């Protein structure tokens, strides 16, 4: 999961 | 927005759509390319091809379970492009590049047309 | 194999599948979550959820155009997860995390369940 | 395009  | 994003999600979705295709699950159309038949999902075809997007957004054609392509289309070229749609991998070879490029132009797959043009230019 | 791969293909396919959903193109099922209705593509639901994979591979249920979920399921939680399926982005907030996690456990979306558990653990 |  990432900060888009 | 304040969303988080799962990097591998789109690739995982496509992998599962290809597993459904392999297992003939919920395939809703047959594409006929001369003597050959290819089963697929209309939504995947529309998401990948400008030609299929135009076909399945048409009020009459959206209801067809069989689509016949132009007889000039090479079944191997179509098979390579169908595999690309479901996997992102294009099996481009010196022996198939002309058929693949001609099929991609017909199907309106601009990114494929672009890589074929570049590989052809490199050979000249 | 000797394939080349288009990095952005899977993300571009998912973006187009979400544009078809927005425009209600070739949606073939309605998911009912109490008083709310959500239209979607069966193939996308199956590719993302272990529960929908089990439902639409069943010989009787694969033919249903309407699926009613358990009344304990929160429509907002479902809406957030449906958006995630079509976009890879999860709108996870302090006010919805419990409903989102409960819905993801019910739908069998293991990667979502994993991130919810981690965010909950960080708060404790 | 890349070599996968
Ligand atoms: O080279 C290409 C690939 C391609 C795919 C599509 N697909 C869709 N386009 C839109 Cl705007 N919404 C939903 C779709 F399924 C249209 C045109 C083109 N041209
Ligand atoms: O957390 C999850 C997400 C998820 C999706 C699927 N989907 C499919 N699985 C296979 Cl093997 N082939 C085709 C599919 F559409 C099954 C189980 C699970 N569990
Ligand atoms: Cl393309
Ligand atoms: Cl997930």
């Amino acid at each position: 999961w990432v900060i888009p | 927005d304040s969303c988080i994003q799962f990097t591998r999600h789109a690739s995982d979705v496509l992998l599962n759509l290809n597993r459904l295709r392999s297992r003939d699950i919920l395939t809703d159309v047959v594409i006929v390319v001369s003597r050959e038949q290819f089963r697929a999902h209309k939504t995947v075809l529309m998401a990948c091809s400008g030609l299929f997007y135009s076909i399945f957004t048409d009020q009459l054609k959206c209801n067809l379970s069989v689509i016949n392509l132009d007889p000039e289309i090479n079944p191997e070229g179509f098979c390579i492009l169908l595999d690309f749609m479901y996997t992102s991998r294009l099996n481009l070879r010196e022996g198939n590049i002309m058929a693949v490029m001609a099929t991609a132009m017909y199907l309106q797959m601009e990114h494929v047309v672009d890589t074929c043009r570049k590989f052809i230019k490199a050979s000249e």
